[PDB]
């Protein structure tokens, strides 16, 4: 007679069963649990619901989905879906305008007080919280331990539940398998190392990746829609090679240790993740500016990071290129004057040459032995730093009157 | 027992379900709404039984073998092997054929060859070639330089385009994985370099005539390749670079957006938005067949090269070409 009883005699119970064509597994719903179970599992929940076991599962075949915005269920073309997010409680929860004040401490300390990132922050996390979505930007927070990293992890664990991954370390990304980012809008790493590959940089696609495939044990390898957002927690140690032009990683040194500060109490660890609902009903009531979420900006940190993290060699062709004398002077140049590598003329030949951006060979080979602390040839000098970053051409020019080999900036 | 032996398949259809079982990966195929699923027996009988209300003991289907032919029919029947296609055009494939093209979606164009007409109108020809005639270019673009110059931005633009026929952001570490499903029916494959070389497998991925796709909880199989590749980097070069090369056309860009003086905040959104008007661009372009697989010497390819290569044979030429100058 009737296709679906089953469906609807376990929805008179509070169960909704249905067939997940994608995943060939059944899925189950029970007071926002969602489990996904072969059949066989399934004719064992049924027997002991309702008394018998059919050879027919009578239910509808939907695709489940993590679309947080979306309904319970929906039909995108003639496609129908169910939905595996469920809201947990602290998602619920009535908006407020004042944050609670042991949390604001917190938040204080962590930003080292500067309103102009923490405030940013708040307004990624709040989209998070609020609209659900994947921003395209992560925040690393690095510095000593016990400035309140890990407890901002758990804090926020605390107000996303499920939908957050709390201490993902190298070793899980080296598993085949990857639960740590299915159905997850936040995703925590940590670092624990004395690095100085990163095999954390493939998390900078996942930043911005529309979809990711999820390998999960006894299930199939499957596609997402991808609702990730990254924080990483880090020791002193650089998680990531971080680009000089890069607008995925806002970087915060915090090194407040809370201990140290006036305010931190023994039941402060602890009294600020009771006012876990106290900060989610914060953030369910910022009014979100849309455009910032997604800025980054150059933190003292994050400069260093890149100053460290770039090529001497770039650095010195983009030196070239500026015809920036004051960067060769601010790395030591002016030394070439007191070892008599050269005289008082030809230091100004030099000088000259860097920024004409017209530089003979034999002050090209002075500049970069003098800069790099061994002598090296044109030939690497070409090979190493003219031609990569194609600085200019190797040319003559008649200096004074002798036909001179030079290298001629542009 | 049986009067018809495809009765199953037939009622199928009626409701618009088109259901046949793969020999190739002895796994049921099915058909709805313009996406193609791929399930073992059991998953069927239990969709069959939704939408009759009776669970066959025989699977009452065609037997047809599944291919990614995206310019060949729904069906046909090469040799006398009836194959069905898995190629479905996107929405934005199937769209109506203008000249002009957005114009933000234009500026972005621009601004990513650095206003070059030459090597930009190529990539257009090749992007067009690949929308339209929906073949193997035997030809890779790489834009390299730094972020923000909306080379990722091109990939989420083209994205929409051809949404499930394009693999987005694949890593190294997606190459390490012994699945690789990033190839499986794709029209266009983009790689993110992020090291600070194993793409070079991608070399003979862009020329050969097939791939292997293995596939968890699949059969490895062997396909005909559609693949064309992207791949944006960030300065470190991706893939070793012969002097003499025909594969990689390189793209350096700089200009970063937020730096021009027409970015907007919607902006990123509106070229998004777009999508649809650069998708009827592309439909009506006149494809020069002839320039899809030309490549330049661009000044950043040259660059490479002369890096890439050894100092010794760098020599060895110059002692050969009796070149003094050098
Ligand atoms: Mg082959």
């Amino acid at each position: 007679k009737d296709p679906l009883w089953l469906y609807k005699v376990l929805l008179t119970k509070g169960i909704e069963v249905w067939f997940d064509i994608k995943l060939e597994k059944y899925g189950i719903k029970r007071n926002n649990r969602v489990d996904y179970i072969a059949k066989s599992s399934l004719q064992q929940i049924v027997f002991e619901i309702i008394g018998k076991t059919p050879k027919n599962i009578a239910v509808p075949t939907y695709i489940g989905a993590y679309e947080p915005s979306k309904p319970e269920k929906w039909e995108e073309e003639g496609i129908k879906y169910i939905n595996l997010f469920k809201p947990t409680p602290l998602m619920k929860v009535k908006p407020v305008k004042e944050m609670p004040e042991i949390v604001k401490n917190l938040l204080l300390n962590l930003f080292d007080y500067d309103a102009k990132s923490m405030g940013l922050f708040i307004n990624w996390l709040a989209f998070i919280y609020q609209y659900k979505e994947r921003t395209g930007v992560a925040w690393i927070f690095m510095g000593k331990q016990g400035t309140g990293k890990g407890l901002l992890v758990d804090l926020l664990k605390k107000i996303f539940e499920e939908h957050m991954s709390s201490n993902i370390t190298d070793a899980n990304l080296d598993s085949q398998f990857n639960p740590y980012l299915y159905n997850k809008l936040i995703v925590h790493l940590n670092e624990v190392s004395a690095d100085n590959m990163l095999v954390k940089n493939r998390l900078k696609t996942w930043i911005t990746d529309e979809t990711l495939y999820i390998n999960r044990k006894n299930m199939k390898e499957v596609e997402i829609k991808n609702f990730c957002n990254f924080i990483i927690n880090s020791n002193e140690t650089i998680p990531v090679d971080i680009e000089d032009s890069d607008r995925r990683f806002n970087v915060i040194e915090c090194n407040n240790v809370l201990k140290e500060q006036e305010w931190w109490t023994t039941e402060s660890y602890q009294e600020i993740l009771n006012n876990a609902e106290g900060f989610a009903k914060y953030l369910a009531g910022i009014k979100v500016d849309r455009s910032k979420v997604n800025e980054v900006v150059m933190s003292e940190k994050k400069k260093a990071i890149v100053e460290t993290t770039e090529s001497v060699l770039k650095q010195i062709a983009k030196a070239l290129t500026d015809r920036d004398i004051e960067w060769f002077l601010d790395n030591g140049l002016e030394g070439v004057v007191e070892k008599n590598i050269v005289n008082d003329f030809q230091w100004e030949e030099l000088q000259e040459a860097i920024t004409t951006g017209v530089i003979p060979n034999k002050y090209l080979m002075i500049i970069v032995e003098q800069i790099l602390g061994d002598s090296k040839t044109i030939t690497w000098i070409k090979r190493n730093i003219i031609t990569p970053y194609q600085v200019g051409e190797t040319t003559v020019v008649k200096m004074a009157g002798k036909p001179i080999r030079a290298i001629v900036v542009g | 027992e049986e009067k018809d032996p495809l009765w199953l398949y037939k009622v199928l259809l009626t409701k618009g379900i088109e259901v046949w079982f793969d020999i190739k990966l002895e796994k049921y195929g099915i058909k709805r709404n313009n996406r193609v699923d791929y399930i073992a027996k059991s998953s069927l009988q239990q969709i069959v039984f939704e939408i009759i209300g009776k669970t066959p003991k025989n699977i009452a289907v065609p037997t047809y073998i599944g291919a990614y032919e995206p310019s060949k029919p729904e069906k046909w029947e090469e040799e006398g092997i009836k194959y069905i296609n898995l190629f479905k055009p996107t929405p934005l494939m199937k769209v109506k054929p203008v000249k002009e093209m957005p114009e933000i979606v234009k500026n972005l164009l621009l601004n990513l060859f650095d206003y070059d007409a030459k090597s930009m109108g190529l990539f257009i020809n090749w992007l067009a070639f690949i929308y339209q005639y929906k073949e193997r270019t035997g030809v890779a673009w790489i834009f390299m330089g730094k972020q923000g110059t909306g080379k990722g931005l091109l990939v989420d633009l083209l994205k929409k385009i051809f949404e499930e026929h394009m693999s987005s952001n694949i890593t190294d570490a997606n190459l390490d994985s012994q699945f690789n499903p990033y190839l499986y029916n794709k029209l266009i494959v983009h790689l993110n370099e992020v090291s600070a070389l194993v793409k070079n497998r991608l070399k003979t991925w862009i020329t050969d005539e097939t791939l292997y796709i293995n596939r968890k909880n699949m059969k490895e199989v062997e396909i005909k390749n559609f693949c064309n590749f992207i791949i944006n980097s960030n300065e470190t070069i991706p893939v070793d670079i012969e002097d003499s090369d025909r594969r990689f056309n390189v793209i350096e860009c700089n200009n970063v957006l937020k730096e021009q003086e027409w970015w907007t905040t919607e902006s990123y959104q509106e070229i998004l938005n777009n999508a649809e008007g650069f998708a009827k661009y592309l439909a009506g372009i006149k494809v020069d067949r002839s320039k899809v697989n030309e490549v330049v010497m661009s000044e950043k390819k040259k660059a490479i090269v002369e890096t890439t290569e050894s100092v010794l044979k760098q020599i060895a030429k110059a002692l050969t070409d009796r070149d003094i100058e050098w």
